[PDB]
């Protein structure tokens, strides 16, 4: 057989080659063609496989520098960014495709853990990442930083410098190592710092009970964006460290000046505001161990109260007496089920109160 | 070679080279050997596990009197068939369990009841790239003097028996 | 139970499978959710013989032991013009390189 | 649903889709540029491998996917030694 070695046909497949990382349209036949002509190469010639990385390394290098000087070309901040997006999802997207043609590459020297998806990303990072990364975060912050005050921008922004921080990290033992000590860390800590100044100034303007209101429907949209900006495809739980601090930044630190309105709305029988707060406090680590007290606290309080402003009737009759503290375990369980949800924790609390009243309302008594 | 680590390694390595050929079947049942065996023909095998604990493998094959099982003794760093079975050969001790069963699927495929080894039953297909390795294995052991790659040949060399 | 089939004609050939008592006219059908075209304009030769529409599979020669996976039977397959059907023409494969005098 | 596999001397081959994704290699060249449209009909087209020995793989295929040993009948996938070494070319690029 006529022995074709790499010189021999690198000529035809490199074009493809480099039409693959600029991403541009390549025709079936040579997508397959391309597949056999990289195995030809590999198998027939002796040091076949070792040029065709060298080559790759060549001239994914030329693209890359290519692109290198068309995001650098930006001195303004918001532009150096949006042009990196572009040329990030580009490339990124190449990434998937490119390493294709080459798995018989691999087994002389998977697609993710591919050497050439490898030496795709790490000569990204080398000319364009690892330099203005910084830049890139800080910038990006900014943009949700925005969002959060009315100002809606192309998610993609920052999402690309996400996607850039979680699959450009070098690191052999841990791949969300500069995404936890980076992006992570800035994007809680411009979280926590919005807010130690954002949510006290609006419980000084409103009604702590419309504080609660605000407290949760912000819990809610800073859980629904963290899980479009953060990491959710791989396994960090990343969304549950920004949720922990919306917590302790949105109610853990007003708990106190929440719970405080717990006796008096309990009191006015406010099960939609109660139900409120037991979503919130229940968050909070030991956050209804005080609800469950000032419950059964008021029950024993009211229970007693409901008697003795009765006993009038209920003395004549044992049946007007027990009337009367069914009226209340009705009335009572009627709480517990429209406010706090009938929580096991919160019937517990019912279930030891009431049975409480029931020894304390004791009217007749004989002996021997 | 008679040695305590010698032969432990030895037996080690002749039985990872076994888990790489597709007869090993596991743990299975004496009554599903005869399950898949009762209607195989004559010489149709497969090694599984031994609920005995001095001898690990045990040989399935289907006889003139149906499916039977028996040993595959290891002594003396060398494997040989079981003791009952009255054998007539040049060769009863080999190095490898596997290289045990290629050398009488060889002789035998090519006092009562007879015994033969001929088609051993593969737990799953076969990759397409070791038939052809099997079938050129049987055509010569000469690998080297053919019109393949260079690895290629390093591919047939990594498996030299035909079955 | 099945029988591995394979329809061919102009350099065209289909790998498929049907049930050793399926007959000819289903095995059409199958011709037909896959060249779409149908039955009427079909003719399905078996060792060059024009095979019956009410006939099994089976009982045109096609058995669960002759038609294995690992070589099918060889189905005949030639399509209809405006009036007449075209013959049956089937293109060979290309020949198989001699062998390598190490093994014979 | 079927794919079409044409070798380097022109013939087509049809095989159940699912059967010819056993290889990878296959799997790869229809993603990407090599991607199909929702409906259309997927054809591949290898340059390096004649009808002889493509037809052997597609066969392969089958083989595998129906292979069973509780069967009336004891699998098995003979191979001419004709076509055996430029099978095996073929099997290595297609990988299985």
């Amino acid at each position: 057989k006529g022995s074709l070695q790499f010189e021999d046909k690198w000529d035809f497949m490199r074009p493809i080659v480099l039409k693959l990382l600029r991403q541009e349209s390549v025709t079936k036949q040579q997508w397959f063609d391309l597949f056999s002509d990289v195995h030809a190469v590999c198998l027939w010639d002796d040091k076949g496989p070792a040029k065709i990385h060298q080559a790759l390394k060549e001239d994914i290098l030329e693209f890359i520098k290519q692109a290198q000087a068309r995001v650098l070309s930006h001195q303004d901040d918001t532009a150096l960014l949006k042009a990196y997006i572009v040329e990030w999802r580009k490339f990124f997207t190449q990434c998937d495709i490119l390493p294709k043609p080459f798995c018989q590459l691999e087994i002389t020297l998977n697609v993710e853990d591919s050497i050439v998806r490898k030496l795709m990303l790490d000569t990204w990072n080398e000319s364009i990442f690892s330099n203005i990364k910084n830049r890139l975060q800080d910038s990006a912050m900014k943009l949700v930083h925005a969002e959060r005050l009315g100002e809606a921008f192309d998610s993609q922004l920052v999402i690309g410098v996400r996607e850039s921080y979680v699959n450009l990290c070098s690191n052999p033992e841990d791949k969300l190592q500069i995404y936890r000590d980076n992006f992570e860390k800035a994007y809680l800590d411009s979280t926590e710092r919005f807010y130690r100044t954002q949510a006290p100034s609006y419980l000084q303007q409103n009604g702590v009970q419309n504080y609660m209101k605000y407290a949760d429907a912000k819990l809610k949209e800073e859980e629904k964006r963290a899980l479009r900006y953060l990491e959710t495809r791989r396994e960090c739980n990343s969304v549950e460290a920004l949720m922990e601090c919306c917590v302790n930044a949105l109610v853990t630190s007003f708990k106190e000046t929440i719970l405080a309105e717990c006796q008096g709305m309990i009191k006015r029988n406010e099960t939609e505001k109660l139900h409120l707060m037991f979503s919130l406090m229940d968050k909070v680590p030991n956050g209804i161990e005080p609800m469950l007290k000032d419950l059964e606290e008021h029950i024993i309080s009211a229970g007693l109260a409901d008697m003795v402003a009765a006993a009038e009737t209920i003395t004549t009759d044992s049946e007007k007496y027990r009337e009367q503290l069914d009226t209340l375990f009705n009335r009572f369980s009627k709480l517990v089920k429209e406010a706090f949800q009938d929580d096991p924790r919160f019937l517990t609390a019912r279930d030891k109160a009431y049975k409480a009243v029931v020894n304390d309302a004791t009217i007749f008594k004989l002996e021997v | 070679h008679m040695d305590p680590e010698f032969q432990a390694a030895r037996l080690a390595k002749a039985l990872r080279e076994l888990g790489q050929t597709g007869w090993y079947w596991g743990s299975m049942t004496v009554n599903e050997a005869k399950e898949k065996l009762k209607e195989a023909p004559e010489g149709t095998f497969l090694i599984r596990d031994s609920s005995h604990s001095d001898y690990l493998l045990t040989i399935s094959v289907k006889t003139s009197a149906g499916p039977t099982n028996l040993r595959i003794e290891y002594q003396d760093g060398k494997f040989r068939l079981d003791s009952i079975i009255c054998v007539k050969s040049k060769l009863k001790q080999f190095d490898s369990v596997v290289h045990l069963i290629d050398y009488y699927v060889q002789m035998c495929k090519d006092g009562t009841v007879h015994l033969y080894l001929t088609k051993p039953l593969y737990t799953s297909a076969p990759s397409l790239q070791h038939l052809c390795r099997l079938t050129i294995n049987k055509c010569t052991g000469a690998i080297w003097g053919l019109p393949l790659p260079t690895r290629l040949k390093d591919y047939l060399e990594e498996y030299k028996f035909q079955v | 139970m099945d029988v591995f089939l394979m329809i061919r004609r102009h350099k065209t050939t289909i790998f498929t499978d049907a049930k050793e008592s399926s007959t000819v006219f289903e095995l059409k059908r199958i011709v037909e959710g896959i060249l779409k075209r149908p039955p009427e304009e079909q003719r399905l030769y078996k060792d060059d013989q024009l095979l019956d529409d009410g006939k099994t599979l089976g009982e045109c020669g096609f058995t669960s032991q002759t038609a294995r996976p690992q070589a099918p039977a060889t189905v005949g397959l030639a399509f209809r013009a405006d009036d007449t059907f075209e013959a049956l023409r089937i293109e060979p494969f290309s020949s198989p390189p001699e062998l390598p005098d190490v093994m014979k | 649903m079927y794919v079409k596999l044409i070798s380097s001397d022109g013939h087509e081959f049809i095989v159940k889709r699912e059967h010819a994704l056993t290889s990878g290699t296959i799997k790869a060249m229809l993603s990407g540029p090599g991607q199909f449209a929702e409906n259309e009909t997927n054809e591949v087209n290898f340059r390096e491998i004649p009808s002889h020995v493509l037809s052997k793989v597609c066969m392969y295929f089958t083989y595998k996917v129906r292979y069973t040993n509780s069967s009336t009948e004891i699998p098995e996938f003979p191979i001419a030694p004709e076509i055996p070494l430029e099978l095996l070319m073929a099997a290595n690029f297609l990988d299985c």
